[PDB]
C-alpha cells in the first residue's frame, strides 16, 4: 500500500462487517467490486419495446410530439419478445456463453441488456452499448416481421430517435445511465454525468445504498479526471469512505445521535467532537472565549467533515422528508463549521460554492430544477470534486413525495431494468465484501 | 475491358477514350513549345522547378509497394505537380467532363483527375503533364471551337455559341480567324497574352462533330434511345439501392 | 399552352428560346446592369468616405460579357436581376430566418400540473388569459416584481410576443382571443380536425423574442429569453414567492421539459446551438411553410413553396454564409425558385403520376421508383435540349441536377405517398442525369448523391432515418449546395399529395399559422420578390435609438 | 466457426506467414494484437519536455501567439528529465511492477508514456491517459524545482494549455493520436478521429503497415459503432482481411502485376479477371457486346473490389510520388468498376461519394486541407465505412515530398513517441502472428 490508513467496515444497518481494511482496498483502482459496477453501467441498456411498438404503431418517432402520417406500422413486438430478445441476444454477444444478457421484463414490455465486456476491451469508450443494442434490436425487429426496405427505415427511428440529425438519440425507446460523449463538460466527465434521479431508482430510496453508488461514481469520476492523482489521491479515497461508504460507522453513528431531535448545528458539534477526540484535530491557539482549532492531517479532517455533512443532510432532509433543503445544507455545514473552528471546510471552500449556485439554481427562475435532475457533470454541480452529489442523492432517497420532476417521473425505465441488477442496487454490500476479499494483497 | 454499355455511336465513343489501345485520332499538331505556353506554368527553356529533391538523392527505406511502383519521370526528379482544365461545350464537344476523367485514369498513369460541370482537370507532375497534355490538345479530345484550355473563368460549356461557333469565354483565350477558318489560342489557359499565338486548326464540322461527340441530346443520340445503358444505370441504382439495407 | 418557364426566358434575352446561336462581348460589361452601376457608384463612395478601397468593377474578371439576366420570382410576376435576390440585400430572407431563430414552443402542460400540485392553486381559461397578459407585458423585456428595473423600449421590442393554442374548442374560445392562434381559422375543416386531435387538450405557448436580440445574440438566445420571462410572468400572475423551490420546475419545464426548438445544436466541427438553421430539420422547414394551409388544392404549389423556403434558408444564409461566406450562394438557390423552371418540370410530373397511377395510389416500391424518377428526369433535360436559352439560364450543372431532381423526387412520392422511395428517385435522377450529359454538379456536389441510394433505406446507426427525420446534420448533407431546400421539398411532397395537415410536427405546423409574424409564411415566394423590390419592412432596426 | 471463410496471411514483403487462417481470427473481437494495439492507442501520450520548458522560460502558454509577461520562469526541466520522469511514473502507475512505461528520448526532450492498462478498466473512456500523465507531470516538475504556489499555475498551463477555458488542450506540449470525446461526430467514432498523418508517421511511412494501422483502427471502430453487428459483420471483417490485411496477397499481387506501366484501369482489369477466375463474380447478362456481372456473395465481392482499390490508390499515388490524386482515385476507381461490370462498387457507392467531396475538400477554397490532415471523424470522410481512409494513408506513406501539411509538419512529436512502440509501428505483423495463433480457437 502507498498509505498507512486502515479503516473499519460496516454494513447499511451499521453491523461492524471487517475490521482494520486497507484505505486502498476501496480504490477504484483496486477494488473488484467497483471495477464490476462501472463496467456494468458502461454496458447496460434498458430496452422499451412497449414504447417501439407504440412509437411504430402511431408514426411517432423523432422526438416530443413528433409523427409521420402515413407511416404507421402494427407490429406484434410485445408479443414476439421471447423471439425477437434471443434474436438480438445471437447478434449482440461475442461468443455462445459470454457474458451477454438479455433478459425480459415486465411481461415482455422491456429487456435489460448486459453487452459483452470483450466489445468494450477493444472500444475507446462506451457508446457501443447503446448502439450495438438499438441495431440488434432493429434487426431482429426487421427480421421477426420480414419488415420491407422500404419501411424498416421507421424501426429505426423507433428504437433510435433522430440521431444522426441530433447528436443525441433524440425520441429512442432505449435508456441507459450515462449519456452520450459530447456532452461531457471536460474529459473525463462520463461517470458524472448520471441524473441523481437514476441513481436513487437504481437503489430503490435506500439512503445509505444511494449515498454509496453515488460516491463510487463520483470519485471513480475523480481517477479518470486525474484528480485523485499524486497529491490529492488520499484526500479522494478517505472521502470516498469516509462520506460514501461508511467507513468506521461514522456517518451512521452521527445520524444516530443527532436523528431524533438533531439538525445541522448538532451534527457540526458531534462532529468537531469525535474528529477532537480521535486525535484528527488539536487547539491550535486561545482567542478571547474562542479556541481555534488546526490539524497535521488535512486530508483526514476533510473526509471527517465530509462524513459529519452526510449526516447532516440525512438529518435535516430526513426530519423534512423533502429534499430541497439539501442545497442549504451544503451551504451551511460547510459556512458554519468554519467558524466554529477556524479549519477550512469540506473540499476547501468547493462544496460550500457548489451549495451556494446549487440553491440558487433549485430556487429561481433561471436554471436548474429540482435536486434529482442534478449531477456531477451538470454546470450548477460539478465543481466539488465528488463531495456534494453524493449527498443529494441521500436526500432524493429520503423524499417523501415533494417533488415534480421525482425519480418516478424522470427515471422509470432506468429503475426497472437497472434496479435488477445486485451489484446497482446494492453497491456497498459488494464493494465492502471485495475489499475484505482483497485486504491482504494491498 | 469492357468500359461502358450501350449500342449507340456516343456509347462507341466513349469506350474508346477509355481503351487506351484506341488510337486517338490526332487533328492537328502542335509545337512542344506552344504546348507549354498554353499551360502557362514556365517559360520555353526555364528549367523545371522542383517541389522535393529527386528520388535518387534521397534515403528512403525499404518498402515492397514503392519498390514495385515505378514512379514516372517528373516524380524521379522532384517535378511540381501542375494541370490542364479543359471546358466542353455541351452542343456536341467531342469529349465531356466525367468521359475525360474516367479516360484519364484508364490511360495515364500518376494521375489526379477531377470532374466538374463546366471545367474538368488534371494535376500530375510537370514533364509528364507537358506529354500528356500534347495529347490532349491535338487529338480529338479537343476541338478549338466546342472546347477550351482554361484554368479559370470557366463560363461556356452550358452556353449559347456564337455566330462563328464558338463557345463563349469571358477572356477570350480562344480566336476564331475567319480568314483562315482556324482558330487561334491567343492567351494561355490562366488568361494571360502570349506574345505568338498558337494555331489550333479548323473548327470540326457539324458532321464531324456527330461523329465524335460522347454526350447525349433528343437532337443528337437520346440517352433514353441507349436502351442498354440506361439498363445497367438503373441496375447500379437497384443494387446499390439493396445493398445499403441489408447486404442481399 | 406554352412552357411555363417561356414567359421569362423572352424577358431575358432577344433571341427565341429555341434559338442555338448568340452574340457576346458588346453589352459594355457592368455597364448594362442597373444593379451593378449602383454598386459601382456605391463602392466610390464607400472608399472615399472610408479611406480604403472596396468595391471596384475593375479587380480581377470583367462581369457581363455575356447577359446579366433578370429573373421571375416563381409564381409572381416579378422580375429582379440576381442581386436583389442575395440574402445581405434581401430584408424579406433576413426576416424570414429571424422569425425562425426567434422563436420556440412551450408547453404549459407540466407548468399548469406544477400550479395544481405543489403550489395548490386551480387553472382556468381567466387564469391562462390573465397569464398571458402579464407575459405579453415581460416577454419583450418589461418588469413586473422588482424596484428599481430598467427596461426594453417597447418600439424596438415591438415583434415579440405570446401566443396560445389548444385542441379544445371550447377552451380556446374561453381565452382571450387576442392571444389565441385560432385553429379552425387559420386551417381548412379536415387540416383543423387532423391538428386538433393531435394536441388534443394540451395547451402550448408560441413565444417570439424580439429580433433585435436574435440579431445581437445567436439562436440559443430564444428558449432562454423565453424561460426567464415566462418564469417572471409565473410569478407575477399566480402569485408565487418571488423565487421559492417551486420557482426551479417553471424554470425546467420552460428550459427543457416541454420546450420544442426550432433547431437542435450541432456537432463541434460546425459548432452552434438551439435554432440555428443546421439543427431545422426537413420536416420542420415544411411544416413552418405555411404553404399548406392555403395551396392546400394544389400539392405541386405547396411542394414548390417548401423548396422555396428551404433553399433560401439552407443554400443562401446556411451554407452559403454560416458554413462559408463571400458572394455566396444566391443561385444556387434561385434555381429552384425563378422562372417557373422548376414548377414546369413538377407539373409535367404530377400530372404523369395523375394519369397513369392516380396520386397516392403506385405500389410504394423500386418498381414505381424507377417509372417516374426516370421518366421525369428525361422531361427535364429534354427541356434544357430543346431551349439553349434554358441550359444558359440555369447555367451551372448543380443547379440543373437540384431541379431535375427535385422534380423527379417530388413526383415520386407523389406517386406512392411515401418521402423514402421520393428521395430514392432523386438519387436515381442523379445517376440518369450523370451518364446523359456526362456531368452532374460541382467537384463536389455527388458526395450525398453516391452515398445516396445505399443509405436512402439503411438501417444503421448513423445511415438510417426516415427523410422528414433527416436534415442539415445527416451527416452525408452536411456540408453542399444544391439539396437541402429540395429534401424539405420532397419531405413536403406526399403529404401535400395525401392532404395530411403536417409533415413531421402539428405543434410546429400551428405555430407559423400567425399573421403577427413579420414575414408572411403563407406566400414565402411571393415575400422573396417584395425584399427583392426593397418593399419589404424588417424588424429589429436601430433607427429610433440613432441619429436621423 | 460463425463464418466458414478462411484467408491466406502474409507479411509487408509478400511472403506467406500463415495459410488457412478463420476469418474471425482478424476480428476487432477476438485477436488479441488488436486488442493490445487499441487499448495501446487510448493508454499512450507524447510528453514535449522540452516544449514546456520553453513555454515556462518565455511564458507563451495558453495558445497562438498568447504570451503572459512578467510571468516567465527558467527551470532545468530537460536537464532533470530522469528524475522528473521518474517522479511522475510513481504518480502514474497503479502498482509498481505493472504495464506503466515512461521512456525518455531524445537525451530526455521527450518522454514516452503508457498509462497503466488498469486506470481504463475503471474508467468509461480514454482521457485518464492525458489528464493521469499531464497532473503527474505537472506536479513532478513543481516538486522538483520547488515551484511556489503562486508560480505552479504556470506549469499547469505550459502541460495542458488554455483548458478548461477551452474545451481542447489548447497549446498543451502533450499529444495523443486520439482526440477529445467531445469533437467525435457521433458516439463510437474515437478510434476515427486519429489524422491520417499521425498514422503515417507512426508506420515510418511503410505503405503496407500504414494501410493496415489504418484499417485496423477503422473497422474496429465500424464495431463500437454497430455498424460491424448483425448482417454487416462478414462485409466488415472481409474489407478489414483484404483491403487492410493484404488477405490472400491480393493487394500486393495487384500492385506487383501493375506497378510498372499500370493505371487504375489497368488494376481494374485485373481486379475484375481476378474475381470471375476465384468464382467470386459470374456472367449473369449478355447485353449488345457486353457482359452483365453477377455475384452469389456480395460481400467477397465487395472485398475484392476494395483490395483492388487499395492496389489502384497504390499503382496510382506510387506513380505520381504524390498523394494529392488518391481522392481522384477513390472517385474513378469505383465509377469506372461499376460501368466495367453492372456490379456495384466498394462500400455500395458510399466510397465514390466520400470521394466526391474529399475531391472537392482538397482542391477548393472552401474548407478541408491535404490529404494526410483527413481522418474517419472528419465531416468530409466519414461517410464509407472503413474502405476510404486506409487508401489515404496509404498515399500519404508514398508522397515524396508534395505536401505543405506532411506528416513532418503535423506530426513530429506523434512520430518520435508512437513509432517507438513496436504494435503501433508494424501492426500488420503482429495482428497476422496473433491470428496464427488463435486460428485453432474460432
Ligand atoms: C474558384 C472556384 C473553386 C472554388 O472553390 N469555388 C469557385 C469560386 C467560388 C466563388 C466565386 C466568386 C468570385 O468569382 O469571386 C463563390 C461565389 C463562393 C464565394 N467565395 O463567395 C462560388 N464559387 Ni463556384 N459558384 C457557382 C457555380 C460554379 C460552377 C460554374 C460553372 C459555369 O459554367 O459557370 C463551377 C463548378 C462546375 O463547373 O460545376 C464553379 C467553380 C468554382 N467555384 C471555381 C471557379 C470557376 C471558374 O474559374 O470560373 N462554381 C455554379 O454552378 C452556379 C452557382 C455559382 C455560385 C454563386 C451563386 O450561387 O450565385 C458560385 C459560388
Ligand atoms: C424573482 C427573483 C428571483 C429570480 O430568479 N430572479 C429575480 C427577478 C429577476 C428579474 C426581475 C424583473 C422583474 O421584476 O420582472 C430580472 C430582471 C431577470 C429577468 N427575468 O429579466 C432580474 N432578477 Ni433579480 N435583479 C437584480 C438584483 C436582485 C437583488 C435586488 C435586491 C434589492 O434590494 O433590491 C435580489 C437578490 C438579492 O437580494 O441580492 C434579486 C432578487 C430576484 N431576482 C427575485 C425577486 C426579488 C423581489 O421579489 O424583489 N435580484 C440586484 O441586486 C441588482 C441588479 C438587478 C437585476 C436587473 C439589472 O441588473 O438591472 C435583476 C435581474
Ligand atoms: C445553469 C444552466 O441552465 P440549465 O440548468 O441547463 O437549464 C445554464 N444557465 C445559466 O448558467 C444562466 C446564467 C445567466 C443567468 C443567471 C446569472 S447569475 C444554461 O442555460 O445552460
Ligand atoms: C468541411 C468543413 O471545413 P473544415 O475542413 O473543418 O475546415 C466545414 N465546411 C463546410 O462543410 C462548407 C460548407 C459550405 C461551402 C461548400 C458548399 S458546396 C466546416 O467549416 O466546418
Ligand atoms: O469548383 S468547385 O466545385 O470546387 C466549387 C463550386 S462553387
Ligand atoms: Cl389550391
Ligand atoms: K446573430
Ligand atoms: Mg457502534
Ligand atoms: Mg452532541
Ligand atoms: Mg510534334
Ligand atoms: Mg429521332
Ligand atoms: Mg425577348
Ligand atoms: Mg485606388
Ligand atoms: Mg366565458
Ligand atoms: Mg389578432
Ligand atoms: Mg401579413
Ligand atoms: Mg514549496
Ligand atoms: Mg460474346
Ligand atoms: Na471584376
Amino acid at each position: 500500500a502507498k498509505f498507512e490508513d486502515k479503516v473499519d467496515l460496516y454494513d447499511d444497518r451499521g453491523n461492524l462487517v471487517e475490521e482494520q481494511v486497507p484505505l486502498e482496498a476501496l480504490s477504484p483502482l483496486r477494488n473488484p467490486a467497483i471495477k464490476s459496477i462501472v463496467q456494468g453501467i458502461k454496458r447496460t441498456v434498458a430496452v422499451n419495446l412497449e414504447g417501439i411498438e407504440n412509437a411504430l404503431k402511431t408514426a411517432k418517432v423523432g422526438g416530443p410530439a413528433c409523427k409521420i402520417m402515413g407511416r404507421e406500422l402494427d407490429l406484434d413486438i410485445v408479443g414476439n419478445a421471447e423471439s425477437i430478445a434471443a434474436a438480438a441476444k445471437e447478434m449482440i454477444q461475442v461468443t455462445e456463453d459470454d457474458d451477454t444478457n438479455v433478459e425480459l421484463l415486465g411481461g415482455g414490455k422491456r429487456a435489460l441488456v448486459q453487452v459483452p465486456s470483450a466489445r468494450f476491451d477493444v472500444a475507446a469508450e462506451y457508446s457501443a452499448a447503446p448502439l450495438v443494442t438499438a441495431t440488434a434490436f432493429v434487426q431482429a425487429i426487421i427480421n421477426e416481421f420480414d419488415v420491407s426496405m422500404y419501411d424498416a427505415n421507421m424501426v429505426k427511428a423507433a428504437v433510435l430517435g433522430r440521431y444522426p440529425q441530433s447528436v443525441e438519440y433524440m425520441g429512442a425507446n432505449i435508456a441507459t445511465m450515462l449519456d452520450i460523449p459530447q456532452k461531457l463538460e471536460g474529459p473525463g466527465y462520463a461517470l458524472r454525468n448520471i441524473m441523481v434521479n437514476h441513481v436513487v431508482a437504481a437503489t430503490l430510496k435506500n439512503t445509505l445504498q444511494a449515498a454509496a453508488l453515488s460516491t463510487i461514481l463520483e470519485q471513480t469520476a475523480m481517477f479518470e479526471m486525474g484528480d485523485a492523482v499524486g497529491a490529492f489521491e488520499r484526500m479522494h479515497l478517505l472521502g470516498l469512505a469516509y462520506q460514501g461508504m461508511n467507513a468506521d460507522n461514522l456517518v451512521f453513528d452521527l445520524v444516530k445521535a443527532n436523528g431524533k431531535e438533531g439538525t445541522v448545528g448538532s451534527v457540526i458539534a458531534d462532529l468537531v467532537e469525535r474528529a477532537l477526540e480521535d486525535g484528527v484535530i488539536k487547539v491550535e491557539k486561545e482567542l478571547t472565549d474562542y479556541k481555534v482549532y488546526g490539524t497535521d492531517d488535512l486530508a483526514m479532517w476533510n473526509a471527517y467533515a465530509a462524513a459529519g455533512l452526510m449526516a447532516a443532510t440525512m438529518v435535516n432532509q430526513g426530519a423534512a422528508r423533502a429534499a430541497q433543503g439539501v442545497s442549504s445544507t451544503l451551504l451551511y455545514y460547510n459556512d458554519l463549521i468554519e467558524f466554529e473552528t477556524g479549519l477550512p471546510s469540506v473540499d476547501f471552500g468547493k462544496v460550500e460554492g457548489t451549495a451556494v449556485g446549487f440553491s440558487f439554481f433549485s430556487h429561481s427562475i433561471y436554471g436548474g430544477g429540482g435536486p434529482g435532475i442534478f449531477n456531477g457533470n451538470h454546470i450548477v454541480t460539478r465543481h466539488s470534486k465528488g463531495f456534494a452529489i453524493p449527498c443529494v442523492a441521500a436526500a432524493m432517497a429520503l423524499d417523501a413525495g415533494t417533488q415534480m420532476f421525482s425519480p418516478e417521473a424522470t427515471s422509470g425505465l432506468i429503475k426497472e431494468v437497472f434496479s435488477q441488477v445486485d451489484e446497482f442496487r446494492e453497491p456497498l454490500k459488494y464493494v465492502v465484501e471485495a475489499a475484505a476479499e482483497i485486504k491482504n494483497e494491498i | 475491358a469492357q468500359y461502358y454499355p450501350g449500342t449507340t455511336k456516343v456509347a462507341q465513343n466513349r469506350r474508346n477514350f477509355c481503351n487506351p489501345e484506341y488510337e486517338l485520332e490526332k487533328l492537328r499538331e502542335i509545337s512542344d513549345e506552344d504546348v507549354v505556353k498554353i499551360l502557362g506554368h514556365r517559360a520555353p527553356g526555364e528549367e523545371y522547378p522542383s517541389v522535393h529533391p529527386p528520388l535518387e538523392e534521397m534515403d528512403e527505406p525499404e518498402d515492397a509497394i514503392r519498390e514495385m511502383v515505378e514512379p514516372i519521370d517528373g516524380a524521379k526528379a522532384g517535378d511540381r505537380v501542375r494541370y490542364i482544365q479543359f471546358t466542353d461545350s455541351m452542343y456536341f464537344a467531342p469529349a465531356q467532363p466525367y468521359v475525360r476523367s474516367r479516360a484519364y485514369l484508364c490511360r495515364y498513369r500518376g494521375a489526379d483527375a477531377g470532374t466538374l460541370s463546366g471545367r474538368q482537370i488534371i494535376e500530375t507532375r510537370e514533364r509528364d503533364l507537358e506529354k500528356i497534355s500534347k495529347e490532349l490538345l491535338e487529338t480529338e479530345f479537343f476541338d478549338p471551337a466546342r472546347s477550351g484550355v482554361r484554368g479559370k473563368s470557366v463560363h461556356g460549356h452550358s452556353l449559347r455559341l456564337d455566330e462563328d461557333g464558338m463557345m463563349f469565354d469571358m477572356l477570350r483565350r480562344q480566336i476564331y480567324n475567319k480568314d483562315t477558318g482556324r482558330v487561334e489560342m491567343v492567351k494561355n489557359q490562366i488568361g494571360d497574352e502570349l506574345d505568338e499565338p498558337v494555331d489550333l486548326g479548323e473548327p470540326l464540322d457539324e458532321e464531324t462533330l456527330m461523329e465524335k461527340t460522347t454526350i447525349y441530346r433528343v437532337d443528337g443520340e437520346a440517352y433514353r434511345d441507349d436502351v442498354e445503358a440506361v439498363e445497367i444505370m438503373q441496375r447500379i441504382h437497384v443494387l446499390r439501392s439493396q445493398g445499403g439495407f441489408n447486404l442481399e | 399552352a406554352d412552357k411555363l418557364f417561356i414567359n421569362a426566358l423572352k424577358k431575358k434575352f432577344e433571341e427565341s428560346p429555341e434559338e442555338k446561336k448568340t452574340t457576346f462581348y458588346t453589352l459594355g460589361g457592368w455597364k448594362q446592369s442597373e444593379r451593378k452601376t449602383e454598386f459601382v457608384n456605391a463602392g466610390k463612395e464607400v472608399a472615399a468616405k472610408r479611406g480604403i478601397p472596396q468595391y471596384n468593377p475593375d479587380i480581377g474578371t470583367p462581369l457581363g460579357q455575356r447577359v446579366l439576366m433578370p429573373y421571375q420570382v416563381s409564381t409572381t410576376d416579378t422580375y429582379v436581376e440576381g442581386d436583389d435576390l442575395h440574402f445581405v440585400n434581401n430584408a424579406a430572407m433576413q426576416q424570414m430566418w429571424d422569425d425562425i431563430r426567434r422563436t420556440v414552443i412551450v408547453g404549459l402542460n407540466h407548468a399548469h400540473a406544477v400550479i395544481e400540485k405543489r403550489l395548490g392553486k386551480e387553472v382556468t381559461p381567466e387564469t391562462i388569459t390573465h397569464y398571458l397578459e402579464t407575459v405579453n407585458h415581460a416577454m419583450p423585456g418589461a418588469a413586473v416584481v422588482q424596484e428599481h428595473m430598467v427596461e426594453t423600449h417597447p418600439a424596438l421590442v415591438a415583434d415579440s410576443y405570446v401566443k396560445v393554442f389548444t385542441g379544445n374548442d371550447e377552451i380556446a374560445d374561453e381565452i382571450d382571443p387576442a392571444f389565441v392562434i385560432d385553429i379552425n381559422k387559420q386551417f381548412p375543416e379536415d387540416q383543423a380536425e387532423t391538428l386538433k386531435a393531435e394536441v388534443g387538450d394540451g395547451i402550448w405557448q408560441v413565444v417570439r423574442i424580439p429580433t433585435i436580440v436574435s440579431r445581437t445574440c445567436d439562436g440559443a438566445t430564444t428558449s432562454r429569453w423565453s424561460a426567464m420571462q415566462i418564469g417572471m410572468s409565473m410569478i407575477s400572475a399566480y402569485k408565487q414567492a418571488a423565487g421559492e423551490a417551486a420557482t426551479g420546475d417553471f424554470a425546467y419545464a420552460a428550459k427543457h421539459a416541454e420546450v420544442i426548438h426550432m433547431g437542435t445544436y450541432l456537432p463541434v466541427r460546425r459548432a452552434r446551438g438551439e435554432n440555428e438553421p443546421g439543427g431545422v430539420p426537413f420536416g420542420y422547414l415544411a411544416d413552418i411553410c405555411q404553404s399548406s394551409r392555403v395551396n392546400y388544392e394544389d400539392p405541386v404549389r405547396v411542394s414548390l413553396d417548401v423548396v422555396a423556403t428551404g433553399a433560401m434558408l439552407y443554400d443562401q444564409i446556411w451554407l452559403g454564409s454560416y458554413m462559408s461566406g463571400g458572394v455566396g450562394f444566391t443561385q444556387y438557390a434561385t434555381a429552384a425558385y425563378t422562372d417557373n423552371i422548376l414548377d414546369d418540370f413538377t407539373y409535367f410530373g404530377k400530372e404523369y403520376v395523375e394519369d397513369k397511377y392516380g396520386l397516392c395510389e403506385a405500389p410504394n416500391n423500386m418498381d414505381t421508383v424507377l417509372d417516374v424518377a426516370t421518366e421525369v428526369t428525361f422531361y427535364g433535360l429534354e427541356q434544357y435540349e430543346e431551349y439553349p436559352a434554358l441550359l444558359e439560364d440555369q447555367f451551372g450543372g448543380s443547379q440543373r441536377a437540384a431541379v431535375v431532381a427535385a422534380a423527379a423526387g417530388c413526383s415520386t412520392a407523389f406517386a406512392t405517398g411515401n418521402a423514402q422511395t421520393g428521395l430514392s428517385g432523386w438519387y436515381l435522377s442523379m445517376y440518369l442525369h450523370k451518364e446523359q450529359h456526362s456531368r452532374l454538379g460541382f467537384y463536389g456536389y455527388d458526395l450525398q448523391d453516391q452515398c445516396g441510394a445505399s443509405n436512402v433505406f439503411s438501417i444503421r446507426g448513423d445511415e438510417g432515418l426516415p427523410l422528414e427525420l433527416r436534415g442539415p446534420n445527416y451527416p452525408n448533407y452536411a456540408m453542399n449546395v444544391g439539396h437541402q431546400g429540395e429534401y424539405a421539398g420532397i419531405s413536403q411532397a406526399p403529404h401535400a399529395a395525401r392532404g395530411d395537415a403536417f409533415v413531421f410536427n402539428p405543434l410546429v405546423k400551428i405555430a407559423f399559422a400567425d399573421d403577427n409574424l413579420v414575414f408572411d409564411f403563407t406566400n414565402v415566394r411571393g415575400e422573396f420578390a417584395k425584399g427583392a423590390l426593397r418593399e419589404f419592412e424588417p424588424a429589429g432596426e436601430r433607427a429610433l435609438i440613432t441619429p436621423a
